[PDB]
Formats: C-alpha cells, structure tokens, sequence
C-alpha cells in the first residue's frame, strides 16, 4: 500500500542528529557536521523507492541538482519547534547573528524565512518525509537521460502524498512551500560559491565536488 | 575530474 | 463561484503580444518589449482578486519578489507550442543561440528547461492563469506586513484551483513546476545583475528599480 | 530612492 512507502520513508530517515551526544551518529566538531550531512543525504537517496533503479548518471544528475534542498528541508524540519532560530543539530541552535559569526552571511535570515513558512503548517513527520522524497524526485536537470523515469517517480510520490492526505487540501499547501526551498538552497550554494572563490576558508572534498558540478 | 566522492557513496 | 474567478482571470490576462503587428498593444522595437512586459505585469497584479486590498507596501513587497516569475511563466505559456525555441512574442521566436546573441547568456537553456517541464503537462489557459495568480500569491518576502492576508489569498487561489481541477491529481502536478519557475526567474535576474554591474548595456527605469530593490 | 516607476503604476 501507500503507507508501506510512508513507513519505509519513516524507517529510512536519518536519525536525529546531535553535535555532542552522550547510540546515534558518532560525534563531530564544527562544519564536518555538514560534510556528514551530505553523506547522510546521499545514502538516503539510494534508499528512496524508485531511485536506485535509475541509471548511475541520472542518480548523480538528480543528486547534484537537488542535494542542497533535501539537506536544507531536513534542517528546516529540526528548526520547527524553535522560533527565530536554526536547529543545525538538536545540540546546535543558532540565531541570525550566530549564523553570521560562523561565516554563513545573510543565510540566517534566508533560512528562518523558510522555517517560518513550514511552521505556518505545523508540518508532520510523515508529511515531511513524503515532501523530501518528492523534492528529490522534482530535480530539473538538463542532464537526465530517462526523462520519463524521473517523471513517473515524481507522479508516484505525489500520488503517494494524495493517498496519504486523507488519514483535504493539504497536499498542495505542502507543495506550495517547495519554491522557497529551492531558492533558499540556492542562496546557501551561491554563498559558499563566494567562499570557494575567496579560497581562504578551507573546504572538504565532497562539498567542493558538489559545488564544481554546478557551474562549468 | 569524475565525481569521485559522490561515486564512492552511490556505489558503496 | 470559482469559475467567476477563473473567467475573471481569463478576462484580466494580458492580450496576445506581438513584436510587429498589423488592434492589440501598439508596437515596440527590441527590449522595450520587456519594459512593456513589466508594466503589463504590474497592472495585472492590481486586477488579481484579493491583491489590491493589501497595503500599498505589501503589494510592492509581493511584486518586487515575484514579478519576474509571473513574467517568465507568461513567456513559458507562449512558447508552449514550439520546441527547442522561446516565444518572446508570437512574432519573436528565439532558439538557444538566438538568445546568446542578444546578450541573454545561458538563459536560453534555462528557459527551455522550464518550457519543456510545462509542455510535459499540455498546460491549459484556465490552468495557467490560475497558476500565475497562485505564483503571485506565493511571494516569500521578509518585508510583508500582513502575513495572514497573503496566506489567506494563497489558500484561496489554491482552493480555486482544486475546485477547478474537477471539470484528478492535476493540482499538484501544476504546483510541482513552480520551484523551477522561481529558479529560472532567479537566473534571469542574476544575469541582468551582471549586466547592471558591467554598466555598458543601457537599462531602462523600471528594470533597474526592480533590480535594485532586491540586493541592498 | 523610493520605488518611483513602480509606485506610479500601482497607484495610477
Ligand atoms: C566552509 C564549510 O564547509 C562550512 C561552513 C559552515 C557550515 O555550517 C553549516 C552547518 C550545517 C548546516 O546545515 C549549514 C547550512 C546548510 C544551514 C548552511 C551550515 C557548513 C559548512
Ligand atoms: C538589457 C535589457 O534591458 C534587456 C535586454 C534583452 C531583453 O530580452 C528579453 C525580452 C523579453 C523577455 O521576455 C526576456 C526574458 C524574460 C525571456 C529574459 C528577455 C530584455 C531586457
């Protein structure tokens, strides 16, 4: 059924993150936490129903275009209880000025903007996991080989959401938040593209790889 | 430059 | 009823544009055509049900954030019949290289990307007008005073769409294209922000005003 | 600089 998907989305979700725990994820330091999150995102995508039966390239075309959305919507999800503040982990709560200090720039404002928008919906666990796999399928990349296969996976998850929004207008209301997610993700990327170019703040393998995959 | 770090995770 | 809104959306739509006509819009030259399109967008927004009963500032906060989406989705609408080509007007059809030549940069590719996505839906007149007023209401601007009033206008139009998608899953499918619209609009703006900074290509009043309203 | 050209159209 459709809840067999939903309960598999619930199962496959990355565990609650903590910066300084103590059985969950090990324990980081600062921004390696973000690096870890790319990795968590990547493995998640594999586990999405429909995904791993794309070609390897389309899996990469998909990931390279929307990976930051998926990540950011995750961080939106954690920040849902708190007001005017960003839940990096459960441990890490950062306000607008907290964000500037760690060289995030204007990103605090940007990210609160998205948080508010999802808060105005009291978004649910099942609903979020459904929307994140939906964001994943909603790639838009001129590099995709099987156009149909992604579209079918897209139609599929949306139908999965509709069949869920019954146990009614909440489907679209969730969908209506997606443009801000992409925009927000894009500001995050555009920021660290400036950092990239400044070349002073050191950056880790996977993140540069993702950054470089984008312009060309 | 192939997507080395990305390839790893998608094929591990 | 809800078709009383739809038929008012049909009525209020900008007339079919032509670069070189001959009773419709006068007759332009080159890019003044775009300037005219800002103006047409602005007057359209006034005519949107619910809009003109926002404060003057929120009307401006809304417009300054999403005006380029509304525009671009319009140009998407015209380009719907043609393949691999951009319907600037009915007269003006421009392919990828046609676009570079007139200093649009990578924008050809970007805009075809969005066209394809809407083509995969055979999007209807009533559906498009409904989605454009929906894009308009879906602003996201930290500058909005009455948060509720925009949200109510948002919920309203989406419900208008749902009540319409019956004479069923086509609501979300239309909604799912919105993130690409914003992203595409944002590449259009970011481009002409470079042009702005180059300062060689001359730009017209309203467009600079819109450009300047954005960064600060 | 107020939004002059925009103000015009929204108030015309
Ligand atoms: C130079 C570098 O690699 C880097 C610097 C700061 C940083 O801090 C963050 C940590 C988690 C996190 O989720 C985010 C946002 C996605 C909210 C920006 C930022 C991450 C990476
Ligand atoms: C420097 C300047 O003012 C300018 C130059 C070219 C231009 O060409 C366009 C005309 C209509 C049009 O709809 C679009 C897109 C929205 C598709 C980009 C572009 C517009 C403005």
């Amino acid at each position: 059924f459709v809840n067999a998907l939903v309960s598999h989305l619930l199962v496959v979700e990355p565990e609650k993150l903590y910066a300084m725990p103590d059985h969950l994820p090990a324990v980081a330091t600062l921004c390696d936490l973000f690096d870890r999150e790319i990795v968590v995102t990547i493995s998640w995508a594999k586990s999405i129903p429909g995904f791993s039966s794309l070609s390897l390239s389309d899996q990469m075309s998909v990931l390279q275009s929307v990976w930051m959305e998926v990540l950011v919507l995750g961080v939106a999800q954690r920040s849902l209880p708190l007001q005017d503040e960003l839940a990096f982990a459960e441990d890490l709560v950062l306000d607008e000025e907290g964000a500037r200090a760690a060289g995030l720039g204007e990103l605090g404002a940007a990210l609160l903007q998205l948080v508010r928008r999802l808060q105005a919906l009291r978004l649910e666990r099942e609903e979020y996991v459904l929307l994140k796999a939906l964001a994943l399928a909603n790639s838009d990349s001129v590099h995709i080989e099987d156009a149909e296969a992604v579209e079918q996976l897209r139609e599929a998850l949306h139908e999965a959401l509709l069949e869920y929004e019954a146990g009614r207008r909440r489907a679209g209301r969730l969908l209506l938040t997606l443009p801000l997610l992409r925009q927000t993700a894009g500001k995050v990327l555009a920021h660290f593209y400036g950092v990239k170019l400044e070349g002073k703040v050191p950056m880790h393998k996977l993140f540069l790889e993702m950054l470089e995959a984008m312009m060309d | 430059r192939p997507a080395s770090e990305l390839l790893k995770y998608l094929t591990t």
